[PDB]
């Protein structure tokens, strides 16, 4: 009782505490696979904002010339 | 008959023009397929790194 007191955590830490834990760590790994999907996606497809290569231009001229 | 300008023609309008109407779309055909729809509002950290560790 006394080595339970200032030199042990206890039977409620550790079981209220690893499953907050487990928590972040399921969050961590369903995220990493979803990484692992939408970039199986995005680079075959170009639909997202990811992986995509850069275009040639968005405007570079529209005046009137002196063309045939 | 006889005129002759001292100047030149500098860019004249022609107003009483009709004929056929302007924009017919003079060599386009396809419209062009939408572009990534643009991500609007801003981003919160909730993982805090992805990687291995931390």
């Amino acid at each position: 009782r006394w080595i339970a007191r200032t030199f042990f955590d206890g039977p409620e830490k550790n079981y209220e505490r690893t499953m907050a834990i487990l928590q972040i760590e399921a969050e961590k790994a369903e995220l990493r696979l979803k990484e692992l999907e939408v970039r199986r996606l995005m680079r075959a497809r170009g639909d997202g904002p990811w992986f995509h290569y850069p275009t040639i231009d968005k405007e570079l001229i529209d005046h009137s010339p002196k063309a045939t | 008959g006889w005129v002759r300008p001292d100047l030149g023609d500098l860019s004249k309008v022609t107003k009483v023009k009709t004929d056929r109407p302007l924009p017919e779309n003079p060599y386009h055909s396809r419209a062009r397929p939408e572009p990534n729809p643009e991500v609007e509002g801003d981003l919160k950290p909730a993982r805090h790194g992805s990687r291995l560790f931390f």
